[PDB]
């Protein structure tokens, strides 16, 4: 995350870390419920675990608890030159329990979600990605408020395709956006104090660069896809 | 602005339009209050909600 501020005890409750066999975050994700973990395809490229509760990587808080995954399953639709169906859902072997810093965020109903979740000024980005476009990854999870962009901007703004699977939030020129590492995390929209799912951090011409935005994968285009993989 | 449009309907989550009707409903882990518009937790960390303990 570039600008923004640090998440504050129990903010980003949701928030999962993909870890490697070095125990460092490669990829975000987000927590859908005791079982369940939302998070990038792209982000699935060979060993590693799921730590949640974690808001400080370089301090034993107490909240912290490693998962190992069980099943990871990715759309089969995945295509890695553009980037579309960047969604994967990954099902741990033992359930996390809830707890201070550690809670789901809510899935919303399609049509409500486009209407009136999608048209709010802006929705919430966080992770433990870079702090700017060619630094070192954060030892804090952060949090930025990140303004939903107009579609046909964001089209024109982008040198590659903006598929109906995708959506842009951010900054024309403003020093805020996400960035490496933050790949597979939440964007989450607030209403009446209750935080839904509205997209996952997939990708961008470099972090917060002038007529450049952060493309998120559209959740509300992967509902029953997202339901059905819950299940089986 | 009509019905769902209008403020959401008065509904804390989800709101539906029937038959010239508003109808709220709840995520998963609340149930929908006597009034059929505020929304209930069921149990301990209901989802979306930042943690206070
Ligand atoms: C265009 C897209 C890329 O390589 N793609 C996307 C589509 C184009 N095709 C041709 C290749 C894949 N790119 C270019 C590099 C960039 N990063 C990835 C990397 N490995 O360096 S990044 O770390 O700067 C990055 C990653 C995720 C981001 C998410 C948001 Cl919301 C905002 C900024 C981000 C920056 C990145 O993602
Ligand atoms: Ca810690």
């Amino acid at each position: 995350i570039v600008g923004g501020q640090e998440c504050k005890d129990g903010e980003c409750p949701w928030q999962a870390l993909l870890i490697n066999e070095e125990n460092e975050g490669f990829c975000g994700g987000t927590i859908l419920s005791e079982f369940y973990i939302l998070t990038a395809a792209h982000c699935l490229y060979k060993r590693f675990k799921v730590r949640v509760g974690d808001r400080n990587t370089e301090q034993e808080e107490g909240g912290e608890a490693v998962h190992e995954v069980e099943v990871v399953i990715k759309h089969n639709r995945f295509t890695k030159e553009t980037y579309d169906f960047d969604i994967a859902v990954l099902r741990l072997k033992t359930p996390i329990t809830f707890r201070m810093n550690v809670a789901p965020a809510c899935l919303p109903e399609r049509d409500w979600a486009e209407s009136t979740l999608m048209t709010q000024k802006t929705g919430i980005v966080s992770g433990f990605g870079r702090t700017h476009e060619k630094g070192r990854q954060s030892t804090r999870l952060k949090m930025l408020e990140v303004p939903y962009v107009d579609r046909n901007s964001c089209k024109l703004s982008s040198s590659f395709i903006i598929t109906q699977n995708m959506f842009c939030a951010g900054y024309d020129t403003k020093q805020e956006d996400a960035c490496q590492g933050d790949s597979g995390g939440p964007h989450v929209t607030r209403f009446k104090d209750t935080y839904f799912v509205t997209g996952i951090v997939s990708w961008g011409e470099g972090c917060a660069r002038k007529g450049k935005y952060g493309i998120y994968t559209k959740v509300t285009a992967f509902l029953k896809w997202i339901d059905r993989s819950m299940k089986t | 602005r009509k019905l769902c449009s209008l403020d959401n309907g008065d509904c804390d989550q989800f709101c539906h339009e029937e038959q010239n009707s508003v109808v709220c409903s709840c995520a998963r882990g609340y149930t929908l209050a006597d009034n059929g518009k505020a929304c209930i937790p069921t149990g301990p960390y209901p989802c979306g909600k930042q943690t206070l303990e």
